[PDB]
């Protein structure tokens, strides 16, 4: 292969120890050539980690160690703490692309943050919109862990079957997950029903805030 | 230090070409080669090419069939990157690296802080706002009030959100944007601390959205 492979994710509890693999082929590792690892925290660009197989840059930890043998390499974490998430690449040369080749990354997860319920707040469309003629029901979701949520809308008591937009979740700088749901309607559809309700669920609990035309008058 | 600074995010058309800088500082500039790094959503770190910074030799990566070109100006301490023929699969944050030789081999000791290029046929908007609440802005009912405000109909990504009790800098809670059918984006941001009662005009949120060179403030929640 001229190209690096590496598991996708791998995850250690806190102060314990992961090690990430990456493997190559005749024309980069085989060829002779050394593997480097590059660390890319959150929203930051790429940091050389480790040099050479296993040689660390001035003010690189100790517990972030590297090996290679012909035919893998390794990139070992101990110690991990919770500012060591982030994705972990390998790189090398290949001779049969004559350029360099990157791994697909590693993204490595500390465990143990607690489970999070998610705080919900649901926001009828507002005057200025309602104004523009257009009515969005906003269900905003924040602070839970872990990052797999399931909203569902209602119009009074029925499922709505159509105008719904949901973020796929993600990691804020909280290092908690957060969401929200978009429910598009117009103007008259808003006014036309007794109610609405957001409903979340999240790790065996489910939460249901519902706003109401009349409410506020 | 060794430093490298980019230029900045980027929005062009299909078949449109652009053009990246990094600036060197810290280290004698043509003593080392640099060489540029994309990062495509949803792909791994791709090399592009090198070039040295002394006499200007390039070395470019196959992938591109041509359409990059690397140069060097000595005097300023810079390198440039030109992509052109530029399409959907050219979107990515552009790095560059100093390339650093040790005893046996090559590595990129140093990277950029990355430019973001866009490349989309949606032209570059502001985004609307609105002010929205939960709890009725005057509630009799001893209901906590959530003030948060809606972004929508913007082009490109991102949107840079703050929000102000007076002169105060307020914590908030963040949320992904997503992007709608018409490929312009739509996100919200809230206060965090609920509140009871604010005279008209005490709080604001902030939207800054650079493609657009605009900022939107909002500080007043009427009655609804
Ligand atoms: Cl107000």
């Amino acid at each position: 292969q001229s190209a690096l492979t590496q598991p996708p994710s791998v995850s250690g509890a806190p102060g314990q120890r992961v090690s990430i693999s990456c493997t190559g082929g005749s024309s980069n590792f085989g060829a002779g050539y050394d593997v480097h690892w590059y660390q890319q925290l959150p929203a930051t660009a790429p940091k050389l980690l480790i040099y050479g197989n296993n040689n660390r840059p001035s003010g690189v930890p100790d517990r972030f160690s590297g090996s290679k043998s012909g035919t893998s390499a390794s990139l070992a974490i101990t110690g991990l703490q919770a500012e060591d998430e982030g994705d972990y690449f390998c790189q090398s040369f290949d001779t049969s692309l004559s350029g360099w080749i990157f791994g697909g990354g590693t993204k490595l997860t500390v465990l143990g943050q607690p489970k999070a319920a998610p705080s919900v707040t649901l926001f009828p469309p507002s005057s200025e919109e309602l104004q523009a003629n257009k009515a969005t029901l906003v269900c905003l979701i924040s602070d839970f862990y872990p990052g797999a949520v399931t909203v569902a809308w209602k119009a009074d008591s029925s499922p709505v079957k159509a105008g719904v937009e949901t973020t796929t979740p993600s990691k804020q700088s909280n290092n908690k997950y957060a969401a929200s749901s978009y429910l598009s309607l117009t103007p008259e559809q808003w006014k036309s029903h007794r109610s609405y309700s957001c409903q979340v669920t999240h790790e065996g609990s489910t939460v249901e805030k519902t706003v109401a035309p009349t409410e506020c008058s | 230090q060794v430093q490298l600074v980019q230029s900045g995010a980027e929005v062009r058309n299909p078949g449109a070409s652009v053009k990246v800088s990094c600036k060197a500082s810290g280290y004698t500039f043509t003593s080392y080669a640099i060489h540029w790094v994309r990062q495509a959503p949803g792909h791994r770190l791709e090399w592009v090419g090198r070039i040295n910074t002394d006499n200007g030799n390039t070395k470019y990566s196959q992938k591109f069939h041509g359409r990059v070109a690397l140069s060097r100006d000595t005097s300023a301490s810079t390198t440039y990157m030109d992509l052109s023929s530029l399409n959907s699969e050219d979107t990515a944050v552009y790095y560059c690296a100093r390339a650093f030789y040790y005893s046996s081999g090559v590595m990129f000791d140093s990277w950029g802080q990355g430019a973001l290029v866009t490349v989309s046929s949606a032209p570059t908007k502001a985004p609307d706002v609105f002010p929205i609440i939960s709890g009725c802005r005057h509630p009799k009912d001893n209901s906590p009030v959530v003030l948060a405000c809606l972004i929508t109909g913007y082009h490109p990504t991102s949107v840079t959100v703050t929000w102000y009790m007076g002169t105060q800098s307020q914590p908030q809670r963040t949320f992904p944007e997503i992007q709608r059918r018409d490929s312009y984006y739509m996100t919200s941001s809230q206060l965090s601390t609920p509140l009871q009662q604010w005279r008209q005009g005490e709080y604001k949120c902030v939207v800054q959205h650079t493609a657009s060179k605009s900022k939107k403030e909002i500080f007043r929640w009427p009655e609804s």
